[PDB]
């Protein structure tokens, strides 16, 4: 019924039988730049199916005690095949993203997570008079982990979950496009995120357009004898990718 | 206009329709209104939503910054300077940070006041003071002294004002490099990510310089200038959660971990 | 060459004029008005339309 | 020149006004607009978006994720109380920092109806029923389900649909209520009681949580702007 | 227009009509005019009733309140504050209390003056003072010190003014919770009737805060601010008997029992 | 876009103009005018109409 | 200038007893304290003519 | 004469403006 | 309007056309645009060139000169004078010298300030000062004393101003002998080439005289007047290379030999 | 009254001008 | 007898009035406007016209 969906992009298809309706940006479906809104003069590269296919990020295990996980996108996909190579070879680029987050469990398991995509998710440092390290902010496809308590270190991210890493209430993250995975309701959630910026195109290494956060508001809980290994896996595909400024690779 | 939705009368219902139940997991709000849960009367609600508009929320002149300068000092060091930075002020910063991106014109007002310093000098009667405020864009000549040629101001805009007149006022058009000002920047200045990280990488909005344009007088005077900002014609995009932590720095978003609400005795307690 | 528009008044109980004196639009006073709202982009960002009276699932 | 007279109020600086003024940069070319998604024209577009309510405000749970969870369980007795709080959106610890509260904290007066969404987050094999109810002022909060049920209420059947919405109607002697706590514009009370027990099969955890979300109805507004008491500084930030 | 009724000529009458007699008990006034009691001439009375209109009666700027503050003090305690209360002033209160309910806009004017305090300091020559008046609605941040961040005023309306300029002026639109302001309230704040009783239960109109925005100078100064109120566009309902007792409190209607008129020697005495 | 109306004058022996300069009706000057009166609601609040020339009773 | 630009003023309601002019009050009668004997001023007797 | 009110910014000298004289 | 040229899409090219090569020797620039060298996309470039117009470049009020005078002195020697000369100021001169010829009206603004001199006098309280600025065209009567009849000003234009008022302002129409003002003059005043050489041979624009119009007071005062120039309606011809050497004299173009650029380690170095 | 702003040059006496009085 | 013209605005998202108060054109405010450009007199001062796509010589 409306619980079943299938998405085909490039050479990859994801079929889901128990899912939420698809959340779409701020009501905007991703498109290519118009002549009216353009900067760079060179004819852009449009890899089409070469990069618009789905890629899978490293899976994580959901513990009953887990505080949550996050990824930054332009960085997360930097080694993802040709998407990766096209950003490694260009000064400017643009793409939207389809984010499909999966976590199946038996009917006897309970818990619930927020799946949210947040633009410009600039991070605060655990040490006040300092800035966070590059590896504390992103590890490519490896998720970073939120802390259950206040954390510390000179280049550490203040990862305490309750402030979402940025000094806001975690409970107010629902402003941003989001969807929930409630184990009694569905196995997956889908968010479509258009490119959002102050500029038509940007440098894909210096700036992370958005961060994906997975936050367990209701921790995983189960009876004994039930399966103890319950993974969360994330699969993403760029859309309408465009590149400008072909150059010596970085 | 911008009138609040009114209320439609609603009688008893016995049917298969289920406005009461939904799926929050889907990422949208319920559209349920009182007519769907209880019997209602018609209400011609004439209330408007004008104060909720973005323009009204932001168009107030906030104090952003203030500094001081004196009419006496060492080797011409009698001027104040301030790097434009709207993040040094807690209340305005908070309001502005509600939107990720914004495009607006900015109206400025200055309030200039002064006072006497403790002195042993008799005969301090002095003429009315006139002040000069000059804006130097990035890369312009810089004052190093109050009597420097850098104050000639052949191109750089500036304002001269005499005490007792209405406070100075001026309009600044939207000036970004991009199509909006960013409130947040999840990135680095450099490609090797070795420069600073965060919003301050985009802050290259110039500096104000301020001084008296009178000569010195034996009676020492200290002056204070308050700079006020009033955004106009403001269009905003992508709202964000308001901050719960108190601000620590103007150059970043570092924060002290903070709880989400004041506590109470129990979950059923009325005394919050 | 002034324009004429209305003042905000209370509902369920008037014009004023406005001339621009500057060559730069940045000099104009704030664009305060009722405008319009479209909350659906934030409250209903969903591809498949939900019906208020219907079950969300199936 | 034209004879004129100055009125009172001349040469004053009002922080809340509308006047024209000279440009610092005549004929300045302003960078063109682009279609950035997510344009906000009005704050109600935000107030109508829900957020999760930190209902469990046990003092020791304030800095935990647990603040957002309402505990429920299998009970040996009928009609026990699940939760409750007064309806004071601009003051109560339950609502003051939610998105609706954060916007209201910049206003002095407010009016309109409110929605509360309750999402069951227990196992799929778990079922039960709850009473969601609002009791207008003139009596204190209900002390038993029997009393609670005499107000405005919804019986929430936990089944396939995971969420249920309690709509709080506008009931006031006034057109507007104060944002701040006030005795005259008393809010009334919102409570929840068990209707039935939470029933689970063997080898299922009976202990489970419910999340509550809050947002404004289409009929909602505010009257005048104020600063907010939620932020403070001692000196300029550097 | 609003012309007084004129007079119709009236000749001798001999009839059964009895305009002279009535029944006061019925609760209405007699409509008898001179033409009904004596022979009259025609009079084209051109007098109007304009000054009797409610708008003219009330639209005058009354002093409501005044207070003071100094340019020196202890630990930042150099500001004045005043809770809005229109009942602290005897003349205005009396006029306003004539109507049970009223709906109006209010125009405010401030008059700011200052003087020197006795001092032993020589060299007191000082720059012109500028003052800040800020309004804080119920629940806003509150100043505790003259240099508190609470004075940033990002949203709260405020006025800055320099001495020698025309006195400050501003318009406040009707702001009640209900559809009229009540002058009287025969009731309690609480349902158990344990709070206060009377009109003060509705008074939650915010507070004004006032201070100098100059820095301090060795010569001590004390300033006084008078706040004036001028209601406009005033619609009123349900007139009441004017008070005979003198007011005792701003928060209530307690009174000293008072007679109804000055006495005299006898009921036929001409010397009152 | 000013309106033109009359000045109060003495009876039995003139126009002025009025432009609004603000976007808020609260900014307008006082509505002083002759209006109208209807004292009957306070002087004759009676269901059964009395005739001036007639006895009040019967 | 308004302190609160574009302020939404609470709607009117038809409160009975509207007064447009003070003569609407002056034309309403009251009882005259005719008996102003000095010792009767604080008594109800002030209104009685014996 | 015509009633007027002076706004903020009166009697100021801006080096970047357009007025008649 | 004054819109920048837009960009036309351009596909692959294989032809005899050679937009890439030219002959610089011919004295004209290449007209090559990106569409001629690389494949391009269409770009609707909406940028304008308004700030590049000559009028905007020059119409700013620059300080040109300032001088001083006192309220006490010897034998009436209490006035300042200044020969009009726009070459005494480095920033304005530089901008003006970019065009060989120019025709414009000039708007002047004066900024007048004053201060106290060190003194042993008590009782220096004084009335507000008023200043007189007078222009004397070449050949007019000249002040020799502050009380000279030369200040009667029956024809010569002058401005009187009181401190505390807005700074003085006045418009001067284009006044050249020729049809444009020359910025440069490669010639001599005399036919035998025995007079001066260069631009100063044309400078016969008159002198300003300035003084107080109060009488003297025991408390000594020194005043400073800054004169500002804002060209308007400016038409220019024949642009010139901007100067690299620093100015030495107002009366000529003598210069200190100067290099053409800051150096660097090598021709391939990125660190300039 | 009508909002106005004073420009530079206010309240100055020019010996060469044209105004009504 | 004021003229009405436009304000400069941003491209790819208004009138103002201008009256002269003086008898001398020197009293008018600056003639700021877009005007027009003709760079060819400085960039292509050549008798024999060059074609962009062609060799400069022969
Ligand atoms: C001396 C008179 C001229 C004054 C000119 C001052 C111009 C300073 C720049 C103001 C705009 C700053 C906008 C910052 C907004 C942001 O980045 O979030
Ligand atoms: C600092 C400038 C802004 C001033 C804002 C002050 C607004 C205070 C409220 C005034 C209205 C009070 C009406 C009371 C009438 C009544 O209840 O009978
Ligand atoms: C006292 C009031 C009147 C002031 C009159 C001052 C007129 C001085 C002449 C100004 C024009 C000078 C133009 C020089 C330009 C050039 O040669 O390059």
């Amino acid at each position: 019924s409306d619980r079943v969906r299938s998405i085909t992009l490039g050479n990859s298809t994801i079929t889901t039988q128990e899912c939420a309706n698809v959340v779409v940006g701020y009501g905007t479906w991703p498109t290519y730049l118009r002549d009216e809104e353009a900067t760079a003069e060179d004819q852009p590269t449009q890899p089409d199916v070469a990069t618009c296919r789905f890629y899978t990020l490293e899976s994580v295990m959901w513990q009953q005690s887990s505080p949550g996980w996050w990824w930054k996108f332009p960085d997360a996909l930097s080694n993802m095949g040709l998407f990766g190579q096209n950003m490694q070879y260009h000064y400017l680029g643009r793409a939207g993203y389809t984010l499909h987050v999966q976590c199946n469990a038996s009917k006897f398991h309970q818990g619930c997570l927020l799946v949210v995509c947040v633009p410009e998710a600039e991070m605060g440092c655990a040490t006040i008079a300092n800035k966070p390290d590059q590896k504390s902010l992103s590890n490519g496809e490896t998720a970073n982990v939120f802390d259950s308590q206040n954390t510390s270190g000179q280049t550490a991210v203040q990862a305490n979950v309750i402030n979402a890493g940025m000094g806001i209430g975690v409970g107010n993250l629902t402003i941003f496009p989001h969807q929930w995975i409630n184990l009694r309701t569905n196995n997956s959630a889908t968010i479509v995120m258009p490119y959002v910026n102050s500029v038509p195109m940007d440098n894909m290494f210096r700036h992370n357009n958005f961060t994906l956060m997975i936050i367990p508001f209701a921790p995983l809980s189960y009876s004994t004898g039930a399966t103890t290994y319950v993974p969360i896996t994330v699969t993403v595909a760029p859309m309408c990718a465009e590149y400008n400024g072909l150059r010596l690779a970085g | 206009i911008a009138r609040v939705a009114d209320t439609i009368s609603s009688g008893p219902v016995n049917s298969e329709s289920i406005p009461a139940l939904t799926a929050a997991e889907t990422g949208h709000t319920s559209q349920v209104v009182p007519a769907d849960t209880m019997q209602t009367r018609h209400v011609k609600n004439y209330h408007s939503r004008s104060e909720s508009t973005v323009e009204n929320f932001l168009c107030r002149s906030a104090c952003v910054y203030y500094t001081t300068y004196k009419n006496h000092g060492t080797d011409g060091d009698n001027f104040a300077q301030w790097v434009i930075n709207t993040r040094q002020v807690a209340q305005l910063r908070r309001k502005l940070e509600m939107f990720t991106y914004a495009r607006f014109d900015l109206e400025l007002t200055f309030v200039i006041t002064s006072s006497q310093e403790q002195s042993t000098i008799k005969g301090q009667d002095s003429p009315v003071l006139t002040h000069q405020i000059m804006y130097v864009p990035p890369g312009g000549p810089v004052p190093t002294k109050i009597n420097s040629y850098s104050w000639q101001t052949s191109t750089n805009p500036s304002v001269f004002w005499t005490e007792g007149s209405a406070p100075p006022r001026i309009s600044i058009p939207f000036i970004s490099i991009g199509n909006a000002y960013s409130m947040f920047y999840d990135g680095w200045a450099r490609f090797d990510k070795q420069g600073t990280y965060g919003i301050n990488t985009l802050n290259n909005m110039g500096t104000l310089y301020m001084r008296h344009v009178n000569d010195g007088s034996p009676g020492p005077i200290v002056s204070t200038v308050r700079i006020y900002f009033k955004p106009k014609h403001v269009k905003t995009w992508v709202p964000r959660p308001p901050r719960l932590c108190q601000y620590q720095k103007a150059g970043n978003v570092n924060f002290e971990p903070s709880g989400v609400t004041e506590g109470r005795t129990e979950i059923t307690a009325m005394q919050t | 060459g002034a324009q004429v528009s209305t003042q905000k008044t209370g509902a369920h109980e008037i014009h004023y004029t406005n001339m621009n004196y500057y060559k730069d639009s940045a000099s104009n006073s704030a664009n305060r008005q009722e405008f319009a709202q479209d909350p659906g982009k934030f409250t209903e960002p969903v591809k498949d339309i939900m019906i208020k009276s219907m079950p969300a699932l199936n | 020149g034209l004879p004129t007279m100055l009125t009172p109020g001349s040469n004053q600086f009002l922080t809340s006004d509308d006047f024209q003024s000279p440009s610092a940069m005549p004929q300045f070319d302003v960078t063109p607009e682009m279609a950035i998604p997510g344009q906000v024209n009005n704050l109600m577009e935000i107030a109508e978006v829900d957020s999760v309510v930190p209902v469990n405000n046990t003092e020791g749970k304030v800095m935990s994720i647990e603040a957002y969870q309402i505990p429920v369980q299998s009970n040996s007795t009928n009609g026990s109380q699940v939760f409750g709080f007064p309806l004071i959106p601009g003051a109560s610890s339950v609502l003051n920092r939610t998105l609706l509260g954060e916007i209201l904290n910049y206003y002095t007066h407010w009016s309109g109806s409110i929605k509360l969404t309750f999402m069951f987050c227990g196992s799929a094999m778990a079922t039960g029923k709850f009473l969601l109810a609002y009791s207008p002022p003139g009596a204190g909060a209900p002390t038993t389900r029997k009393e609670a049920m005499l107000g405005t209420h919804v019986i929430w059947d936990v089944g396939l649909q995971s969420s249920c919405v309690l709509c709080i109607p506008w009931i006031s002697q006034t057109h507007y209520r104060y944002v701040v706590m006030d005795e005259y514009t008393a809010g009334g009370y919102i409570t929840c009681w068990y209707q039935t027990n939470i029933v689970v099969p063997a080898d299922t955890q009976s202990d489970c949580k419910i999340l509550c979300f809050v947002s404004a109805c289409n009929d909602f507004s505010v009257r005048m702007l104020k600063d907010t008491p939620f932020i403070k500084q001692d000196s300029f930030f550097q």
